[PDB]
């Protein structure tokens, strides 16, 4: 039990930085992808409408 | 380099924890690609000189 628990927290905490990671970029990249959106939406209104 | 430089035992501690190195190098190779595009957008408008 307790030589597990030493080694079990080592593996939790590893794998939750990376998970925080992966969102991390993940937030990073929807910032982006909203930015490309607004302007799609924005040509749509000026240029086909 | 930055945190094992020149040390073998380092760097075999480091290969514990996978891709963190390899996703690092990306990320800051795709800020890299896109500082060249961005000058390419504001001033290679004309391809007449």
């Amino acid at each position: 039990p307790p030589e597990a628990e030493v080694q079990i927290d080592r593996l939790i905490t590893g794998r939750l930085q990376s998970l925080q990671t992966y969102v991390t970029q993940q937030l990073i990249r929807a910032a982006e992808i909203r930015a490309s959106a607004n302007l799609a939406a924005t040509k749509m209104s000026e240029c086909v409408l | 380099m930055y945190i094992c430089g020149d040390s073998t035992e380092c760097s075999n501690l480091l290969l514990q924890y996978g891709s963190f190195c390899t996703q690092l190098n990306r990320a800051l190779t795709g800020i890299a690609v896109e500082q060249d595009k961005n000058t390419q957008e504001v001033f290679a408008q004309v391809k007449q000189i």
